[PDB]
RNA sequence: UGGUGGCGAUAGCGAAGAGGUCACACCCGUUCCCAUACCGAACACGGAAGUUAAGCUCUUCAGCGCCGAUGGUAGUCGGGGGUUUCCCCCUGUGAGAGUAGGACGCCGCCAA
RNA sequence: CUGGGGCGGUCGCCUCCUAAAAGGUAACGGAGGCGCCCAAAGGUUCCCUCAGAAUGGUUGGAAAUCAUUCGCAGAGUGUAA
RNA sequence: CUGGGCUACACACGUGCUACAAUGGACAGAACAAAGGGCAGCGAAACCGCGAGGUUAAGCCAAUCCCACAAAUCUGUUCUCAGUUCGGAUCGCAGUCUGCAACUCGACUGCGUGAAGCUGGAAUCGCUAGUAAUCGCGGAUCAGCAUGCCGCGGUGAAUACGU
């Protein structure tokens, strides 16, 4: 489940629905969802028996789950094993993407 | 086989949205199923499907 | 790979705890069954002397069924080998269970001894 | 029967053609498999062990045994009886249906399903597989319990050596991970 | 050649070949008779497609396990002596281990 | 009862050793236990065999479970030899 | 003079921002200001780019022109009580602008991701009406860099029994 995405909306708005999986948002739901035509419509679980399989052409199409976590991998693990300025922090606990030290920390380190 | 125990299998039939069928056998009369291995893209040869793995890596960043 | 205990193997395991139950002789010899996949014995024996005293089997050229080796028509033997030691008279014979269920077609061959005489 | 027409056609033959054997009866095969729980409620305390019975009949309607504790733990719960875990050692021809709901059906429900278990014989021919969701098996309901467990599926094969069986496997068509 | 017995693993583990028409086998099915903490693996049932692969038989090995001495010693009955927590003779017994060696079986009854 | 007595400890029942190859055979000698428990842990019919080890697996862990070989017994046999 | 640091980070605080949501959230249309800056500058319109912005270029030494469109608010669709169609960090890929150069260390935009929060303890605060509170705008620094600072307007409250 579901006939679309992988652990799919059921009895949910179109939209987001399509802003269910790793990768399946909301703007990016609204764009090809918006080229597929549901706009919730129906708004429940209700597409299609052609149209969703519709969200799987075009709904297969695009990606990424295994691929976005891939990409991750090959970010926080290419930069984590290719280096590097961003590895530090990338598993070292201090603020990596630009933060005080001191500050609130309620990305790495918290309180 | 105990009776009354054991669920009644009439002969399945197998469906999938890329039209694919396979008859067997189940409990239920008729079976859709959502993936089969005609159209799972690891049985299916080595189609791209959406990878196209490794492009691109380790490097291939240049522009002029 | 999985080793299995062939039919005759773990069997005379099962007869040999019916065999420390029962004298042999008593002026009554033991009778045992050999059921096989395709057709079934049967001897009558005695300890102390070792000797098989009368016997036949489902493979008999005189007798036979001819459906040969299927329900108790095969027991026949059970009929004939009763009827065998009818002329030696004797007895009122112990049964061995060989290392088979007594539940037919194996009882039934026992039971086709009973209503030919012999009393057990 | 159609993963047992499969082997029963083309597949005992492919091996004896592979390399030899005397005797072309000679071919490992499908013998058992060996679905386990191995739950115990983690630990004891569910109560509902019996949660496993609904959860464990469709993938197959044949009736589950609960695996009795042949021991007493110190260290957690409990003494003997209370049983740990389910298990159905099927067998046959409803093997043959099993299989068949396993490699077409629900081991691409496994979520990342490439090719698995390069090292997981047991050294002499058996083929251990663990099992991690259950959201695979096809008549599982999404409506019913909604909890998470494991599982093992132990595939035995016949072959003395696993050389012989994982080689079997193969011409099953089985995707390892090569 | 199969079945059932009797004899201390000298009968056995292990390695290696060879046999299947008949017999014992696997093997095939589960409607029946009946079984599974479930299930025709087993147990039960009726059948004959495939087989030496396994069982089982024969044949070779002494790697292991076993049997097993003779001689000689430990110990020891019975005397006799002492330097007496022990030791010495004499008479008769005699171990254990080891070893020379044997052996990977005989003897039946019934059935073809 | 006693290596004078007192104080300590023991008084009866089962097992072992001391016990000298039958069987007994002592000491304030050396070890354990026993004043119960099982409506089945009894009787019978009919099945089946352990513990540990390795190999691989589900949260699985040094170990609960699950499969294949090993495994004459290194397991159990209510409670202790 | 180059590079670094002032930006570090088990931890406690200080002042603010944004939230925990239906008097709300997303959209569509309409309406209302005041104030200041702009020549080493503001930049109109036109096209391009979802986008941030790019291109050229009329005009303005400025009660004329530009910054400029105000936003809360009003009228319809819809979400419906839930960590969510709320909220927004973190972090990844992808672009723009600024600069000698945005990795330590500028911001903005795209797609994705969606922490924790369901009105916050003892205690503590500011507040007498265009006030509290709340919604936006402009400017000094300044190539870039505001959730601060200084001004500007919009919606429009309750209570003061008494010492």
């Amino acid at each position: 489940a579901r006939i679309a995405g992988v652990d799919i909306p059921r009895d949910k708005r179109v939209v987001i629905s399509l802003t269910y999986i790793f990768g399946i948002g909301r703007t990016t739901a609204q764009q090809v969802l918006k080229e597929a035509g549901v706009s919730e419509d129906t708004r429940v679980r209700d597409l299609t028996e052609e149209e969703l399989g519709k969200i799987r052409d075009i709904i297969d199409k695009l990606k990424v789950e295994g691929d976005l976590r891939r990409e991750v991998s090959l970010n926080i693990k290419r930069l984590i094993e290719i280096g590097s300025y961003r590895g530090i922090r990338h598993r070292r606990g201090l603020p990596v993407r630009g933060q005080n030290s001191k500050n609130n920390a309620r990305t790495r380190k918290g309180p | 086989m105990k009776a009354g125990i054991h669920p009644n299998f009439k002969k399945a039939t197998v469906k999938c949205a890329c039209g694919n069928e396979f008859e067997t056998g189940s409990v239920k009369e008729e079976v859709r199923v959502e993936i089969c291995s005609e159209c799972h893209p690891f049985y299916t040869g080595r189609q791209k499907f959406a990878s196209a793995d490794g492009r691109v890596d380790r490097f291939n960043k240049k522009y002029g | 790979m999985i080793t299995k205990t062939s039919k005759n193997a773990a069997r005379l395991k099962r007869h040999a705890r019916v065999r420390a139950k029962l004298s042999g002789t008593a002026e009554r010899p033991r009778l045992n069954v050999f059921r096989s996949n395709k057709h079934i014995y049967a001897q009558i024996i005695d300890d102390v002397n070792g000797v098989t005293l009368a016997s036949a089997s489902t493979l008999d050229k005189d007798l036979n069924v001819e459906s040969t080796g299927d329900t108790s028509a095969a027991t026949k033997v059970g009929e004939l080998v009763a009827k065998r030691a009818a002329e030696k008279g004797i007895s009122d014979v112990v049964f061995d269970r060989g290392g088979y269920l007594y539940h037919g077609r194996v009882k039934a061959l026992a039971d086709a001894a009973r209503e030919a005489g012999l009393k057990f | 029967n159609r993963l047992k027409e499969k082997y029963n056609k083309e597949i005992a033959p492919a091996l004896m053609t592979k390399f030899n054997y005397d005797s072309v009866m000679q071919v490992p095969k499908i013998e058992k498999i060996v679905i386990n729980m191995g739950v115990g409620d983690a630990v004891q305390n569910a109560k509902a062990i019996d949660s496993a019975v609904e959860e464990l009949t469709f993938i197959a309607g044949q009736k589950p045994v609960v695996t009795r504790a042949k021991k007493s733990i110190a260290g957690f719960r409990l003494r003997e009886g209370m049983p740990i875990g389910a298990k159905v050692t099927l067998r046959g021809e409803r093997m043959y249906d099993f299989l068949d709901k396993l490699i077409s059906v629900s081991l691409p429900r496994v979520r990342d399903f490439r090719g698995v278990s390069k090292k997981s014989f047991d050294g002499r021919g058996n083929y251990t597989l663990g099992i991690k969701e259950q959201l695979i098996f096809p008549e599982i309901d999404y409506d019913k319990v909604t909890k998470v467990r494991g599982m093992d599926i132990v595939i035995v094969t016949t072959a003395n050596t696993d050389e012989e069986a994982r080689e079997l496997l193969t011409q099953v068509g089985m995707p390892f991970q090569k």
